[PDB]
Parts: structure tokens; C-alpha cells; sequence
């Protein structure tokens, strides 16, 4: 009901129906807030030594560590793409994460009501109902965790203040996970932290404008179009006349009587519960296809980046090193 | 609610609960005592009685409710008359109930323990046969509009009342009994076994919201609402 | 009401409806006679209560171009130079053109979403876009987002009850900012120089339920239909 | 002291159960299922 | 509609019913190695109901 | 579907049950060898039970 | 119906036919299906009124 | 101006009169020295962009690649595989069959 | 576009792609310089002038 | 179109359907008369060109 009274009146007789809609999305949205918040963390050192200009400084090094002179050393080259920046429009960004989020892609709502132009889509939708709940905290604790998730791999101590080791002692230490290292003088790490670069470099070349980066442009892509095309669909149930003279209830109170009125809003009453019906289930279903993918997402993560796992061909294809994330 | 039901034109709901308009905003409530004569002719046009418990309203009257067991000990001083009715275009109709058949359009021939038959009266003759009565009668509701309510279910009709007398007692039971001078209102009514347990008024912002959700316990949350009601306004018209 | 063209007749030819003519008594009412109508849809002609005003900064009932609504009508500083009338998406008026000038008005809805937050059985705040008092709360708060109503006395340190996001209302109805949980952090495999190892112990107990079956039904399929 | 603290957390859980963010969670995801279900 | 409802819900418990599996096999017959697999912490002994 | 009613002379309570149920015959090897029934009557030509 | 020609008729005349013709298929594999109990045929009829 | 006697003023239909046969002006600009434009068009499919109520792009679907164009609503087609026709039918024989 | 519309019998759109049928085959064009008068009874039969 | 049988009236008794004959104008058409129509399915009798 667009505001009308005496259809208000009328959804009287109906109101297990939006009971029932209005409780089942509640419900799925407080049960992935709980999900999501039980999932992230931070670390605050790790977010004090997660920076570009951290790891291009030697203030946090400890003394033994005097040759290096910085935290990134050879690897700072594919480091800086990766690593939060301070030329950045928001905090805790990076360069691929600027990029992903312009090729890729306001949650004001006090300006809808102002009137001081011809309301956009949002607007629009909001005036009929429907209101997209805030999700730019989400995107922000996302990009700290994965800021103190990179940070963390060069936190010599956990007890104390700031302590940084170089990345280079960091990946020997990798190394030796993967096999015992047995020619401490003919080390080779240069080879590794060039070839790193380049793949970096090549990446952020392909994000800016590689089967693996093909794909997760196309799934990213794809995860945006269908969150649109659902809202479209909803708000263009609205114009559906369900096999009545009018869409609009106004009209249909100022040209009939009200018994006539009455009968020909219940038509459009039925429609629009069907419609919402349709939207909750849809919704539902890809909640529970998101919990999956969120519960693949925290082993990836558990697995892969905050530890070395045993598995075999599980961190990628090939004899896994370290992984990060953004 | 003992003597309280859900008055209903179709089937009754057993269990559960339910938003819907009766006539429970009540305007004023009589307590008949025990020993005591209730008898009045009362018009629908306000309820604001030296007799009624607690503060009386000032609206309309809608329904009127008699809340008594209808056993043996029932007497009427208007004779066989329970209930007189006045309809509009000045038409008397009577609810008389006898120990005796009487045929359509007939008169009682002989004029206390038996069933008792009882008939719609127009002019003296029998117009329309009700049925025996029930040895289980706990409420009598009566709408302006001509509706009569037995434990909730609108067994017969007539035309719209304008005004209504009755003259009843409980002559020696000694058992006092309740008059429920009522408007209809939208609530939130709790049935078990086809008897009332709970009611929940509309009537502000946080029973609205229960009203909404069905349930008198609402828990610890966000819930959509309303900013504000929309009333009297002016009209802008536009055209070419 | 518009039409292009209208008539009445006493006979049914040619006849798109009818109307249905009764007497009506103290009891009863009975149709006798039709009235056939012959209408065609336009706004050259148009039915009056009796033999252009338009009310702004305000609520009001408007019939603008034959789309009618309740609404509040604004002035813009907008150019718009093609059209007449704007809608939504869902087929809503947003704004039209004054005819005489060219000036812009803008239509939005007297009345908005809200959300209540509901402690214990009562109303302890609200969320709306609009900055007017509701649900008899009068203390407010701006937030970048929304406005905030609550019966804490607004011109907080306190334990959200209820949290979405990094929003929190707490049991005195403030607002509550609240920030990602935070460690300290994890061991990393190196054995040089100065390292922690985590020494003292207590036990910590984690409750997750996970579902494993549903409930099958059968259906006779003869039997429901 | 590891068998006293998991007596504490074991009658802290039964006592949220009776009437701690996972059980909250698990308690909501049961009987959003029965919920689902009916 | 019932039968399509009733399959997608069948397919997302099979899925957890998966999941459930591996939880019981490597937290409670078991002592995994995977990290912070078992819950929040270094895992010791975990108990069903 | 009406389940009950009552009797306005006497207020004595009737109720209503379908004359014939869902059952669910088991069929091994192209023969019916067995029902389960929520009545206890024949059917499906069997006798014991 | 195979090339616009009979090849098998299955008469539902049996309780195992009724089922057979039910799963549109003569070669039943074991289970369990959903059947009637019984049928109604001619019955008494009762009216009530007030 | 159309010739069946509709009038459009800054593209809303104000108003309307019966079929024009033909038509008749005389307009000029004065002492502004400004020049301006008279366009005889006809009807045509055509896919437009506009942007705040203004024109801004028109792509007419007259060739192959953009009739694919117009059915995927936009004039940058990405690479791929997308439906078409192979043909259209135009002038055909009939043929009738009856018992 | 500058004096270019999309005509409509309706309200008008404010920003988006759709294909539509409009007068937009231009069948002439007749530039009228600065200084200049066009006068002409233009029957609706061809357009090459 | 085949049918088994048609036939046209002037009276509605009986007519599954009926035409509405009109006069055409210089700018108007005006309904004045109807023909009613009784038709049944069928392949028996067939309209030609
Ligand atoms: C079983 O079925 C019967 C028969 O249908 C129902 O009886 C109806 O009862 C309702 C009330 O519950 C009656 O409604 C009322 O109608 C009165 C007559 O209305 C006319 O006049 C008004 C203007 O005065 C017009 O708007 C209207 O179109 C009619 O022409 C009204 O006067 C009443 O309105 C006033 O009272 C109500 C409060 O009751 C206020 O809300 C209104 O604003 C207004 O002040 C009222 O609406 C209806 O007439 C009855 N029908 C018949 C045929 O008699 C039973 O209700 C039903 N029982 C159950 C349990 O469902
Ligand atoms: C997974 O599990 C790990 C543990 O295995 C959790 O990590 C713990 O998180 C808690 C909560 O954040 C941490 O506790 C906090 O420590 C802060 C600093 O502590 C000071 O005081 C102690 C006193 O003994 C000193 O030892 C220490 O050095 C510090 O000086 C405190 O400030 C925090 O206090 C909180 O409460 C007070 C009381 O109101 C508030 O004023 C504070 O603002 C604050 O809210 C708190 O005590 C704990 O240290 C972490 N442990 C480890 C081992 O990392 C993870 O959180 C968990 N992960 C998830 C996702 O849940
Ligand atoms: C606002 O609303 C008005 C009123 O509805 C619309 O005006 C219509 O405009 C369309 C064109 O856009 C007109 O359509 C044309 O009708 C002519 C009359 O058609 C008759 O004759 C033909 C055979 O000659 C019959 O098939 C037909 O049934 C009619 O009896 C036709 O002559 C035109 O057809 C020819 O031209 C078109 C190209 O324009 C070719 O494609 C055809 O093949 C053919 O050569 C044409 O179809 C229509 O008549 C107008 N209606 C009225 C009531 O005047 C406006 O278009 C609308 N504005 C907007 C912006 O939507
Ligand atoms: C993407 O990856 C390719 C390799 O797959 C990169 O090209 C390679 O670039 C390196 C230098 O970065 C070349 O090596 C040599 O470097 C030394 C540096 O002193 C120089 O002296 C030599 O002349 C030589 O350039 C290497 O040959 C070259 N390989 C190929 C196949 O071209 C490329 O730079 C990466 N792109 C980005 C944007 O990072
Ligand atoms: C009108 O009829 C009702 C029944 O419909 C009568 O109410 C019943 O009154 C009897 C006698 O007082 C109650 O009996 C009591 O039962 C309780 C058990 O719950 C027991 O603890 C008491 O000692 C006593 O035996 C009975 O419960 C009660 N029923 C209800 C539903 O309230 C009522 O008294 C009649 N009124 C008149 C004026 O006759
Ligand atoms: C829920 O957990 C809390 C702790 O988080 C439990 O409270 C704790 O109870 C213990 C005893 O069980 C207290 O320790 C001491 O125990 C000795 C026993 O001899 C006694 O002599 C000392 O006076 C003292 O009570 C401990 O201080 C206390 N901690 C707090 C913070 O209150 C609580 O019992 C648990 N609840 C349930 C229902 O199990
Ligand atoms: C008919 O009216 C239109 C406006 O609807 C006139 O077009 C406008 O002409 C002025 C003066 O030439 C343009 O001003 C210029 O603005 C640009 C900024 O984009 C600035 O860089 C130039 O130096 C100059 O100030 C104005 O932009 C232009 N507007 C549009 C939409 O094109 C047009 O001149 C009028 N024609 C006649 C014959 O009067
Ligand atoms: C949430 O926690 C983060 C992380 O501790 C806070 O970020 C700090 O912000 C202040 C103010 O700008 C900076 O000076 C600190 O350097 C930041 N800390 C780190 C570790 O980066 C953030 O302010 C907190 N948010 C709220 C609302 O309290
Ligand atoms: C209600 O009925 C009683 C009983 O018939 C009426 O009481 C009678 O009142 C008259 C005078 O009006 C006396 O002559 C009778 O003797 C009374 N009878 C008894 C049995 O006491 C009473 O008047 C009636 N009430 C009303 C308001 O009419
Ligand atoms: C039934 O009600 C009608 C309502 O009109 C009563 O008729 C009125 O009676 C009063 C008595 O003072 C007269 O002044 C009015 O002129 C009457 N009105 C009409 C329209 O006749 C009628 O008396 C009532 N019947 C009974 C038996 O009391
Ligand atoms: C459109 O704007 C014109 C002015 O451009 C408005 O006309 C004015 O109307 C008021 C109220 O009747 C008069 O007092 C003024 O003299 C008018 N001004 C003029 C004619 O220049 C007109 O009301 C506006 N239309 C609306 C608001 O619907
Ligand atoms: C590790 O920490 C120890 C102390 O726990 C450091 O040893 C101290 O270093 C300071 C600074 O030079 C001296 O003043 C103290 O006398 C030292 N204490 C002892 C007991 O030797 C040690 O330097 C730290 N090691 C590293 C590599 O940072
Ligand atoms: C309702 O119950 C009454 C009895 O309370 C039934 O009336 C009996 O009907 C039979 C059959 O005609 C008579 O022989 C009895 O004498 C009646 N008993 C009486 C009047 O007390 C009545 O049939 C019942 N209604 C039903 C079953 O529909
Ligand atoms: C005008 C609205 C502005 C935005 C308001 C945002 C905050 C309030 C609503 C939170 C919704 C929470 C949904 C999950 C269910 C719950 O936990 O209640
Ligand atoms: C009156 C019915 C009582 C309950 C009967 C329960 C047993 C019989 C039906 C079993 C259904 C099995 C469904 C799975 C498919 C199969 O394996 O046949
Ligand atoms: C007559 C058709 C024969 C079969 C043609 C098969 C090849 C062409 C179509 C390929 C469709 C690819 C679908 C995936 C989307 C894409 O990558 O374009
Ligand atoms: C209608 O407008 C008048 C002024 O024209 C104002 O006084 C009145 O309050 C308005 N009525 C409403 C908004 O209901
Ligand atoms: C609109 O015009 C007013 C003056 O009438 C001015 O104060 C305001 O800032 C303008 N708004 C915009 C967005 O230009
Ligand atoms: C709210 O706080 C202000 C602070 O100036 C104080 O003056 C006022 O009395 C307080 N109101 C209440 C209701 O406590
Ligand atoms: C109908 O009822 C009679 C007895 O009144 C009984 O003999 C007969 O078998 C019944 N018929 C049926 C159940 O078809
Ligand atoms: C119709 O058939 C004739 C021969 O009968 C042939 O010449 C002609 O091309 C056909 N027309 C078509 C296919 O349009």
C-alpha cells in the first residue's frame, strides 16, 4: 500500500503475510551479521607495520637486522600494489583494491526527503519501502583485516610494541617449511622476489585494463549484476495491473466507490504479496549459497595465509609459499 | 472473558491468534447484582449511566452485551417478551419464547419447566421460528443493525433497531450477572479452545508494533514502522 | 476526471459501459433503469465539483496532469527542457514543469520508513530520514546516514544490546559506534632473535551447531488435488 | 586449573541455554530452521 | 513449487550435512592439524550433542 | 474442510472423518506384499495384520 | 507407442495394474507409493439445516 | 509537426488536430542573424542514450552487428557468442490443404 | 542533440538506453542562414528539395 | 476458417457472438447496428477467398 489508509485497512486481513516476509529477512540478515562479525579481527601492531611506507622505512627493524635495509627489500617492488598506501582515497587501500572497485562498481538517506532535486533510483525505491541496509563498514573492517592479515607475517613478537623482521627472513623461513634448506651461502632469493614483480606487475596491468584474473573479473562481475537485477525486478513489480483497471491506488479511490475500490485493490494486494513471496525465497537461497562460499572463504583464509597448509593442491597449483589477500 | 466470545457470521476459530475489529472498546459495563431487576429501554445513542462501573465514554454504542447463564432461574417482566424491538419506520418486533408450539402466524393459545420454543413476533402472530432454547446460553450480543449473537455465532437477523427494551432478573438464584455497552475497535485476540485467553489493544506505538508482529512478547530488535499518519490536507489540482 | 469525448444515452448501442439506476428505499434498493456512457480517454474535457492552485512546502492531495497522490510539493533550482512530468520506476510522480515559466517542482512522500528499536517490551529509539519527532520521542541525534531518535537525553560509554553492522542501542537508548574485534595477534615461525611463546593456559569452550537432516514429507498428489 | 575453567564454561553455557556470542548464534540458526520447516 | 522449494533445501542440508561429517571426524574422533579448523584457538577435545 | 459442528437442541458435539485415507503399499519384485494404513480395515486384497 | 503402433497395453484392472498405470510404467521397481484405501460407492445422504 | 496532426514542443505532445495534408509557414529570424534548422524525418528503430532528458547518443540498428547491438542494449559489445537469426522470410507462396 | 528531442505522449525519460521507434530517418535537411527566411507550403509527399 | 455450422442474425436469442457494424467518416467511426453470430467447430463447411 502506497500510503493509502483504507488499503492499509484492508492488508489488516493479510498481516501474517508481511509477518511472515518481514521475519524471514530479519532473521537471514542477523544471522550473516553474526557470521560476519564472528569471522573478522585485527591486530594492531600488524596494522601499524601494514603499510607501503612502513615497509620502505627501517624504523621498526630490530638491530640485529642491520644489513636489510628496509622491511620489503627486494620484494617491496611486488609489495607496493599490494600493501595499503597513503596516495589512497580511503583508508587501507591499496592500488588493486582501487582498481577491483572502480572497473568493477550513496547510503545517505537523509537527502531523499530534502526534495532539492528529482529523486535518483535509490530514492525512488526507498519511497516505495525498500531499503538497502549500510555496507561500506562492512568493506572497511574487510580491508583492515586483510591489511593486519599482511601485516602480521613480519611481527617478530606479539607481546611488546612494533617489532619487524624483513620479508626476505620471513619467506626463508617459507622455504624451509617446504624443505630443509642445506646451502645457506648460495642463496637464491633474488630469482624468487624478481619473478614475484613481474607476476604483480602483470596482474595489476590486467586488473588496471592470466586465466585466473579472466575469472575472478567475470565471477566479481557477475556477483554484482545479479545483486541489481533482482532490486530491478522487485521494483518493476510495481507496475503490474493484476487484471485491474489501475496500478495506482489513488487513482482507483478517486474514480470508484469504495466497495468497488475495495475490490479492485484486493487484486493488486494478492499480486504484490505473490511478488514478495518470490523476492524472500530467492534471497533465501542465495544466503545459504554465500554461507558456503563464506565457510570455503575463512578455511582459505585459516589455511592459505595464516598458516602453511599440508594439503596438497589446495593453496593453488603448485608447491604453495605464502599467500595474501585483499 | 467466561461469559465473553468472539462473534463470528461463518465458523470459529479453536486456537491461536488473531487481529481483527470487534466490539470490545467498552463504553460501559452494568453490573446487574444479585436479586436484582435490570430493565430498560435503551436507544443507541450513548452509554453515560449513574450505573456503569468506573468512567463512561461519550461515543456511540455499537453492541450490547448480556453476559448471564440463560438457565431456568431467567425471568422477563414483559411477559413472554425477552426482548423488544423497535425498527425503523416505527415497526415493533418481539422475541418471545413459550412452553408450546405455536403455528405460523398464530397466537399463543394458552395465554415454567419444559423447553421453551421461541418465535419473532410482528403484530400478535408468529413471523419467524427460532428453536428451542439451548440449555448452554452464556451470552446474548445485539447490534443496532439487527444482528443477534448466541456464544459468538449470528444465529437470525432483522431490520436496523433505533431502540431496544428488555426488563430482566435472576429472580431467586441470588446470582449477579454483567451489560456491556460496547464499540467496535481492532485488537489482537488470543483463542483456545474456542474461548478467549488474551486480548491486546491497538492503541499505541509499541502495541501497534506487537499488533503487527502477532505476538504480545515482542523480542529485542528492528522493526519497520511508520514516521507519522497522514490526516486532514489541502487539495492542488493541475491541469493544462 | 478527463475525457475526450462523453455522452450519455438511453440506449445500448454502441454503448462502452453502464450505469445502473435505482430507487432506493428505507430497506431495500432496486435497480429499474440503465444509463449506457460512450467515453473516450483524453483531458480535453474535464468534470468539475462546481463552475489551478497549488499548495507548496506542504503536505497535500494532488491531482497534477490526471497522476494523483498524497505528497509535499517543492520548488527546484533544477533545468529541465524536455518534458512535462517525471516518474519512478514504479510508475510514481517525482516532479513536473510549470507550464508558465519552466520552473521545476519536485514531489516526495509526507510520510517514511522508520526503524524502532524495541528493549525489553518498549521503545527505546528510532532511525528516520526525516528530522521530525516520532513515536513520542522527542531527543535526537545526526548521524551521516540517518537521524536518531531516543529517549536518551541528547543536547556515551555503555554495552550495546542490540548491534547490526557497527551500529549498537543500548538499554538507555544511546548510540553506540562498535569497532572489529581485536588480538593480539598470531605466532610466526621465526627463530631469530627475540620471540613469545605463549606459556600460561586456561581453557576456552566454542558452541557451533551444524544441521544434518531435514524433515521428508510425502505427498499424495490424487489426494491434494 | 584447565578442569575448573571448563567446569565454569560448561555451566555458564548450560545456564544460557536454560533461558557467549556462539550460543546466541546456534539458537538463533535452530529455530530459524524449525521456523523454515513449519 | 513445493518439490522445487523442497530439493534446493535438500541440496543446502546436504552440503552441511558434509561439513558436518568432517567436523565430526577431525575434531572428535580425532585431533586435526588443519588451523583453526576445530574452533577459535589451539584445539584440544571436542564433544557432540 | 468442516471437521466438526454441534447440535443446537442439545449442544452435543459431532465430528467428521474421511471415509477413505492415504496409504503406502510396498511393492518388492512387481507384487504387492505389504500396506501401512492409518485404518485398521482390508485393503490392497490383504488380510492379516 | 512406438512409430504410430501398438506394442503393449497394460489394463488397470488389479491393485498392482492401478499402481503400474499410476507410475505410467510396467515394470514397478521396489518400493513404497502412495495409494487410496479404498473406494466409496453408494452412500446414504444427511441433511442438516436450522 | 506530424502529418497526422500531432504537435510536439520540446518532445511532449501538447496538442493535437485533425490530418494535416499539408502545411504552410514563413519564419525568420530578424535582425539576431542566428541560423537554425528544418528537418524532414521518418519513422525508425533506434537505440538512445539520454541523460538528464537529453540526447546523447542514437545508434540505428541497420546493419548486422547492430541489430546486435540494439538486442543487448548497448553499442560496445564485449567479445563472445550471442543468438541471432539466419534469415528473414519475405514474399512467400501459400498453400492450402483440405480434405 | 541540441535541439534534438525524443518524443513522447507521456512523461519522459531522465536517463538510460532503450530502443525506440522515432522520427529519425532524416529524410532532408535544411540549414537557414543567419539573415535568412524560409517560407515554404510543405505538403507531406517528398522531401527533395 | 472451417466450421460445422454458421449462420447470421439480426436477433441476440441463441448467438454465441456478434459483429459490430459501423459507419466510417472523414474522421470518425460510429457503432449503429449488430450482427449476431452462431457458429459451431468444425471442419464441414470452409469460407474462400
Ligand atoms: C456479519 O455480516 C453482517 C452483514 O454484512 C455485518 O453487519 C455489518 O456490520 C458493520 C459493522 O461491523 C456495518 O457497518 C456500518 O455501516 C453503517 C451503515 O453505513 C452506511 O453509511 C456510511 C456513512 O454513514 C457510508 O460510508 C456507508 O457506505 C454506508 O452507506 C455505517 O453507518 C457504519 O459506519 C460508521 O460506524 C463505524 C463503526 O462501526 C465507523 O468506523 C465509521 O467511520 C462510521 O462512523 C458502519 O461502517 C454494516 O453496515 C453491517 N452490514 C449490514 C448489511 O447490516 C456484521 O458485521 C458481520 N459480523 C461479523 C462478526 O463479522
Ligand atoms: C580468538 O581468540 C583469541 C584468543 O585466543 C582472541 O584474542 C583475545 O581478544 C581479547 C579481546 O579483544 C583480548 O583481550 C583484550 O586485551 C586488551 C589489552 O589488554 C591489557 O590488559 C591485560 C591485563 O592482563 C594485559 O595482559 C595486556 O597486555 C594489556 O595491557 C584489553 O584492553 C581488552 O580489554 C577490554 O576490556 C576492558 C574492560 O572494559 C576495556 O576497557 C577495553 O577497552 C577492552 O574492551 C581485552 O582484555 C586478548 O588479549 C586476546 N588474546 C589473544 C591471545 O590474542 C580473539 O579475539 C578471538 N577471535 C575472535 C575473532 O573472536
Ligand atoms: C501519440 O499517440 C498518437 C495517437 O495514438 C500516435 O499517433 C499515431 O502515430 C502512428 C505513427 O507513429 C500512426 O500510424 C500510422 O497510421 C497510418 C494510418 O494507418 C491506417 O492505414 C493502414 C494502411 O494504409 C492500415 O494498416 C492501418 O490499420 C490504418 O488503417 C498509417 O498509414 C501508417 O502506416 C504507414 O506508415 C508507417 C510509417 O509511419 C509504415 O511502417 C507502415 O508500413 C505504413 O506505410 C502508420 O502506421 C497512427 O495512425 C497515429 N495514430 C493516430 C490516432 O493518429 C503517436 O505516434 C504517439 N506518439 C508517440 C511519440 O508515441
Ligand atoms: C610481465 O612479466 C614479464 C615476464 O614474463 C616482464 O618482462 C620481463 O622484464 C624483465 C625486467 O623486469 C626483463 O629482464 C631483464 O631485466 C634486466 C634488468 O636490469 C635488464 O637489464 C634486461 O635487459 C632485461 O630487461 C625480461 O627480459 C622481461 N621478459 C620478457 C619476456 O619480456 C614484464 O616486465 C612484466 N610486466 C610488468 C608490467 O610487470
Ligand atoms: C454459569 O455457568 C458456568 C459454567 O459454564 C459456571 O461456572 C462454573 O461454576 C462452578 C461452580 O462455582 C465452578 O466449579 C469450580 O470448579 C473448580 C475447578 O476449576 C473448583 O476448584 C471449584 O471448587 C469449583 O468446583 C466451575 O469451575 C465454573 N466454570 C467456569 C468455566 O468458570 C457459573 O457458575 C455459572 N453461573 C451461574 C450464575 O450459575
Ligand atoms: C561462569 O563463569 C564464571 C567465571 O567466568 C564463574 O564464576 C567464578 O566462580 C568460581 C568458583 O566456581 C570463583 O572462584 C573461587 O572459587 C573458590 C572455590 O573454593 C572460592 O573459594 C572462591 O571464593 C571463589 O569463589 C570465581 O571467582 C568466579 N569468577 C567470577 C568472575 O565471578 C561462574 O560460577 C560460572 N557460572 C556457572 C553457572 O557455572
Ligand atoms: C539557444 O539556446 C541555447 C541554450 O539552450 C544557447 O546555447 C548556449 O549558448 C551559449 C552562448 O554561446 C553557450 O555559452 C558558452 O558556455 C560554455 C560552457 O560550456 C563556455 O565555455 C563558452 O565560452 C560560452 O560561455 C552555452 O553553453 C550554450 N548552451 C548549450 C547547451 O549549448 C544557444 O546559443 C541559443 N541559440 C541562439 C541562436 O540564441
Ligand atoms: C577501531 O580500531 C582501529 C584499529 O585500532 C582504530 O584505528 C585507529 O584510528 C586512530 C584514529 O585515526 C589512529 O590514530 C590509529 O593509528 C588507528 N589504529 C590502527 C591500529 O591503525 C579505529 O579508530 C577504531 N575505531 C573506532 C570508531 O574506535
Ligand atoms: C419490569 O418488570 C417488573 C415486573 O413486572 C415491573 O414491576 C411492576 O411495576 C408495576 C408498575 O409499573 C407494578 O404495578 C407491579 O406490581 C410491578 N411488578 C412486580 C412483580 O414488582 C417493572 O415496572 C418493570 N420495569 C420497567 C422499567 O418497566
Ligand atoms: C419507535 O420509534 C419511533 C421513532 O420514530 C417512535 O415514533 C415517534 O414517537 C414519538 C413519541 O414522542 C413521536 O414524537 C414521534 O413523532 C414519532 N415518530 C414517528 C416517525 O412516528 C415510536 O413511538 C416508537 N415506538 C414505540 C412503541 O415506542
Ligand atoms: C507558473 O508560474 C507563473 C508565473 O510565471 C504563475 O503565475 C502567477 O500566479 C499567481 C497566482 O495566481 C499570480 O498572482 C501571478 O501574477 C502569476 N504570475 C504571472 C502570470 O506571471 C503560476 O501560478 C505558476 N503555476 C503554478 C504554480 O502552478
Ligand atoms: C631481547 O630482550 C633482552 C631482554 O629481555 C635484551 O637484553 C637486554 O638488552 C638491553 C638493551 O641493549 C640491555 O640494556 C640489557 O642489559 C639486556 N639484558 C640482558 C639480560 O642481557 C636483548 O637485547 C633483546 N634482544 C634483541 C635481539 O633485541
Ligand atoms: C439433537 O438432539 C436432539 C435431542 O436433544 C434430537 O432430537 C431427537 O430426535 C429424535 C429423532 O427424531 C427423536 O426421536 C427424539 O425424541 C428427539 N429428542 C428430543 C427432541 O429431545 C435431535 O435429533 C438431534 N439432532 C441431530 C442429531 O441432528
Ligand atoms: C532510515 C533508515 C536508516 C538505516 C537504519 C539502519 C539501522 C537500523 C536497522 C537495522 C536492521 C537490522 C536487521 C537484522 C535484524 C536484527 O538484528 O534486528
Ligand atoms: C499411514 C502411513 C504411516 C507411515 C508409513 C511409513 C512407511 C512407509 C513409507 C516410507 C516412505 C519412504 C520414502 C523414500 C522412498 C523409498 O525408499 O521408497
Ligand atoms: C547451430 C549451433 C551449433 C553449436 C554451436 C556451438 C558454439 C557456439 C556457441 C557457444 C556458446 C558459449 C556460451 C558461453 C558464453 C560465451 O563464452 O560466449
Ligand atoms: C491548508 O493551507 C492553508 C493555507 O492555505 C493552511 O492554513 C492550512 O493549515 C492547510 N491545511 C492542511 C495542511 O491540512
Ligand atoms: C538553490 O537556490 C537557492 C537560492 O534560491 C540557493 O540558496 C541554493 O544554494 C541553490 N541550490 C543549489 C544546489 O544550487
Ligand atoms: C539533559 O541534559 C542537559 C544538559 O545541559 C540538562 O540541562 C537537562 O536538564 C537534562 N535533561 C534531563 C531530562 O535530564
Ligand atoms: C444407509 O443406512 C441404512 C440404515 O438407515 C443401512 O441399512 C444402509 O446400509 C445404509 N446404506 C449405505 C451405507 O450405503
Ligand atoms: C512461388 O512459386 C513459384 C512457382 O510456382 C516461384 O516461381 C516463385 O518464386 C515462388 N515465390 C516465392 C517462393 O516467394
Amino acid at each position: 500500500c502506497n500510503g493509502n489508509p483504507r488499503c492499509n485497512k484492508l492488508l489488516t486481513q493479510y498481516v501474517s503475510a508481511c509477518q511472515t516476509i518481514e521475519q524471514a529477512l530479519a532473521m537471514g540478515a542477523r544471522l550473516e551479521n553474526m557470521e560476519v562479525d564472528s569471522m573478522l579481527f585485527v591486530s594492531e601492531n600488524a596494522l601499524k607495520l601494514a603499510s607501503v611506507e612502513a615497509f620502505n622505512s627501517t624504523e621498526h627493524l630490530d638491530p640485529i637486522y642491520k644489513e636489510w635495509p628496509n622491511i620489503g627489500g627486494s620484494w617491496l617492488g611486488g609489495l607496493k600494489d599490494i600493501l595499503p598506501s597513503h596516495n589512497s582515497k580511503r583508508k587501507y587501500r591499496s592500488a588493486i583494491e582501487d582498481l577491483l572497485f572502480d572497473k568493477v562498481v550513496d547510503e545517505d538517506y537523509k537527502r531523499c526527503t530534502g526534495g532539492y532535486d528529482i529523486a535518483d533510483l535509490v530514492c525512488a525505491q526507498y519511497y516505495n519501502g525498500i531499503m538497502v541496509l549500510p555496507g561500506v563498514a562492512n568493506d572497511d573492517k574487510m580491508t583492515m583485516y586483510t591489511a593486519s592479515l599482511a601485516g602480521g607475517i613480519t611481527l617478530g613478537a606479539l607481546g611488546g610494541g612494533a617489532v619487524a623482521i624483513p620479508f626476505a627472513v620471513a619467506v626463508q623461513a617459507r622455504l624451509n617449511y617446504v624443505a630443509l634448506q642445506t646451502d645457506v651461502l648460495n642463496k637464491n632469493q633474488q630469482i624468487l622476489a624478481n619473478a614475484f614483480n613481474q607476476a604483480i606487475g602483470n596482474i595489476t596491468q590486467a586488473f588496471g585494463k592470466l586465466a585466473t584474473v579472466a575469472k575472478a573479473l567475470a565471477k566479481v562481475q557477475d556477483v554484482v549484476n545479479t545483486q541489481g537485477q533482482a532490486l530491478s525486478h522487485l521494483t518493476v513489480q510495481l507496475q503490474n495491473n493484476f487484471q485491474a483497471i489501475s496500478s495506482s491506488i489513488s487513482d482507483i479511490y478517486n474514480r470508484l466507490d469504495p466497495p468497488s475500490a475495495d475490490a479492485q485493490v484486493d487484486r493488486l494486494i494478492t499480486g504484490r504479496l505473490t511478488a514478495l513471496n518470490a523476492f524472500v525465497s530467492q534471497t533465501l537461497t542465495r544466503q545459504a549459497e554465500v554461507r558456503a562460499s563464506r565457510q570455503l572463504a575463512k578455511d582459505k583464509v585459516n589455511e592459505c595465509v595464516r598458516s602453511q597448509s599440508q594439503r596438497f593442491g589446495f593453496c593453488g597449483n603448485g608447491t604453495h609459499l605464502f599467500s595474501l589477500a585483499n | 472473558f467466561n461469559n465473553w466470545f468472539l462473534l463470528t457470521n461463518d465458523s470459529t476459530f479453536v486456537s491461536g491468534r488473531f487481529v481483527t475489529n470487534q466490539p470490545l472498546l467498552v463504553n460501559c459495563l452494568w453490573p446487574v447484582p444479585s436479586f436484582g431487576v435490570a430493565a430498560q429501554e435503551f436507544c443507541f445513542e450513548g452509554a453515560q449511566f449513574s450505573q456503569c462501573n468506573g468512567v463512561s465514554l461519550n461515543n456511540t454504542v455499537d453492541v450490547i452485551r448480556f453476559n448471564l447463564n440463560f438457565t431456568a432461574d431467567v425471568q422477563s417482566g414483559m411477559g413472554a417478551t425477552v426482548f423488544s424491538l423497535n425498527t425503523t419506520g416505527g415497526v415493533i418486533l418481539e422475541i418471545s419464547c413459550y412452553n408450546d408450539t405455536v403455528r405460523e402466524s398464530s397466537f399463543y393459545s394458552y395465554g415454567t419447566d419444559g423447553p421453551k420454543y421461541c418465535y419473532v413476533l410482528y403484530n400478535g402472530t408468529a413471523l419467524k421460528y427460532l428453536g428451542t432454547l439451548p440449555p448452554s446460553v452464556k451470552e446474548i450480543a445485539i447490534s443496532k443493525w439487527g444482528h443477534f449473537y448466541i456464544n459468538g455465532y449470528n444465529f437470525f437477523s432483522t431490520f436496523p433497531i433505533d431502540c431496544i427494551s428488555f426488563n430482566l432478573t435472576t429472580s431467586t438464584s441470588g446470582a449477579f450477572w454483567t451489560i456491556a455497552y460496547t464499540s467496535y475497535t481492532e485488537a489482537l485476540v488470543q483463542v483456545e479452545n474456542t474461548a478467549i485467553k488474551k486480548v491486546t489493544y491497538c492503541n499505541s506505538h509499541i502495541n501497534n508494533i506487537k499488533c503487527s508482529q502477532l505476538t504480545a512478547n515482542l523480542q529485542n530488535g528492528f522493526y519497520p514502522v511508520a514516521s507519522s499518519e497522514v490526516g486532514l490536507v489541502n487539495k492542488s489540482v493541475v491541469l493544462l | 476526471l478527463t475525457f475526450n469525448k462523453f455522452c450519455l444515452s438511453l440506449h445500448p448501442v454502441g454503448a462502452n459501459c453502464k450505469f445502473d439506476v435505482a430507487a432506493r428505499t428505507r430497506t431495500n434498493e432496486q435497480v429499474v433503469r440503465s444509463l449506457y456512457v460512450i467515453y473516450e480517454e483524453g483531458d480535453n474535457i474535464a468534470g468539475v465539483p462546481s463552475d489551478s492552485v497549488l499548495h507548496l512546502d506542504s503536505c497535500t492531495d494532488y491531482n497534477i496532469y490526471g497522476k494523483t497522490g498524497i505528497g509535499i510539493i517543492r520548488q527546484t533550482n533544477s533545468t529541465l527542457l524536455s518534458g512535462l512530468y517525471y516518474t519512478s520506476l514504479s510508475g510514481d510522480l517525482l516532479g513536473f514543469k510549470n507550464v508558465t515559466d519552466g520552473v521545476v517542482y519536485s514531489v516526495t512522500p509526507c510520510d517514511v520508513s522508520a526503524q524502532a528499536a524495541v528493549i525489553d517490551g518498549t521503545i527505546v529509539g528510532a532511525m528516520t530520514s526525516i528530522n521530525s519527532e516520532l513515536l513520542g520521542l522527542t531527543h535526537w541525534t545526526t548521524t551521516p546516514n540517518f537521524y536518531y531518535y531516543s529517549i536518551y537525553n541528547y543536547t556515551v560509554d555503555c554495552e550495546p544490546i542490540i548491534t547490526y553492522s557497527n551500529i549498537g542501542v543500548c538499554k538507555n537508548g544511546a548510540l553506540v559506534f562498535i569497532n572489529v574485534t581485536h588480538s593480539d595477534g598470531d605466532v610466526q615461525p621465526i627463530s631469530t632473535g627475540n620471540v613469545t611463546i605463549p606459556t600460561n593456559f586456561t581453557i576456552s569452550v566454542q558452541v557451533e551447531y551444524i544441521q544434518v537432516y531435514t524433515t521428508p514429507v510425502s505427498i499424495d498428489c490424487s489426494r491434494y488435488v
